[PDB]
């Protein structure tokens, strides 16, 4: 018989943010170690291969 | 349509009609049954050998008195058991009894009296 | 104690709770292979010199 | 704060109970007019003796 | 229990699918429906015109999409209210639609569209 607090959801939030952030940052560096920076729609932003020849 | 009231419910019957019974190392007066397929039993509810309720003209047929509370769609009994059981052999019960539409109550009296189990009066 | 599963005027337990956290693999960004190199711009130029 | 009504995730309040019980009657019993003859037979017996 | 597994229930889902509404003071966004008898409401089904839910071919009427958890047999609500209420002009929502079957979505999603209503995408 216990109530949730706005806090409680406030973290719980805030947390998945950060969590997201967090692995989408490590799938870009996997990507840029790969060599082309794509995004994960699929979007290309950066070509090292081409832009260094 | 809110039509003005909201009932929860009415407790179900507490298993307290025994008065006196004959105890022993086991179930000298009660015996176990397999529970009917969407059946629903209550405190005070007479059964037949196979289970089901004392329904009008079955009155001769009666077997035992539930003593538990069973919820047809859960399968388990209010006292968290997988099988429902009643007093049918020698015992001395409350007078309250649920029967069904139609059940003449002096035929099912007559035929539990003569296993073994007699109803003291009870009052209110 | 709570209130039973079909009976409102019967008690039962509640034991405690159980969690499922997804699992994230973070290991290319342990290695802190990139350096952070701020920005104030929107975009970055360099320069290319190579002889033979 | 006992739980909801059709949910076991949500919470309603059990206010209280209102109590309703029988009337009973005292007022011969209160009057006193009965003395105690407590006795051990079953049966006693009295004498009417009557000079007219 | 006597099928070795006994389920006490999903919970239903919350009102958290709202992420930006016109905060008019009576309401702009916020239309006031009436129950349809026997019939239950949970937060994120496609309501038509006559608070009824959308099914496959009319996925062009698309009123409002519900924002309350209503139960229908005892005809109150997720909050003690006797109406139900959807979303049903222009805001941002979560795209966690609950749609019947063969309810396509990007029919309903143009539908909503049209009003203003606006799917942010969601995911896990």
């Amino acid at each position: 018989n216990e109530l949730t607090t706005e806090a409680v959801v406030r973290a719980k939030k805030l947390m998945k943010i950060r969590t997201k952030f967090d692995i989408t940052r490590e799938f870009l560096f996997m990507q840029a170690l790969k060599g082309k920076v794509i995004d994960a729609n699929g979007v290309l932003y950066a070509d090292l291969y081409k832009q260094f020849d | 349509a809110y039509q003005g009231f909201t009932k929860l419910g009415e407790r179900e019957p507490l298993n307290d009609i025994i008065l006196w019974e004959e105890i022993t190392p086991t179930g000298h007066s009660r015996k176990e049954y397999a529970p009917v397929a969407s059946t629903e039993y209550r405190v005070g509810e007479v059964l037949k050998a196979d289970g089901s309720k004392v329904a009008a003209g079955q009155e001769a047929q009666a077997d035992s008195v539930c003593i538990v509370n069973f919820y047809a769609d859960l399968q388990l009994s209010y006292h968290g058991q997988l099988k429902v059981v009643g007093i049918y052999r020698d015992a001395e019960l409350k007078d309250l009894l649920k029967l069904e539409s139609g059940v003449d109550a002096a035929a099912v009296k007559s035929a539990l009296k003569a296993k073994g189990i007699d109803f003291v009066p009870t009052g209110l | 104690l709570t209130n039973s599963e079909k009976s409102r005027f019967f008690l039962a337990d509640l034991t405690g709770e159980v969690q499922s956290i997804p699992n994230t693999y973070g290991y290319i960004s342990g290695l802190g292979l990139f350096r952070s190199a701020p920005q104030t711009q929107t975009t970055f130029l360099m320069d290319l010199t190579d002889w033979d």
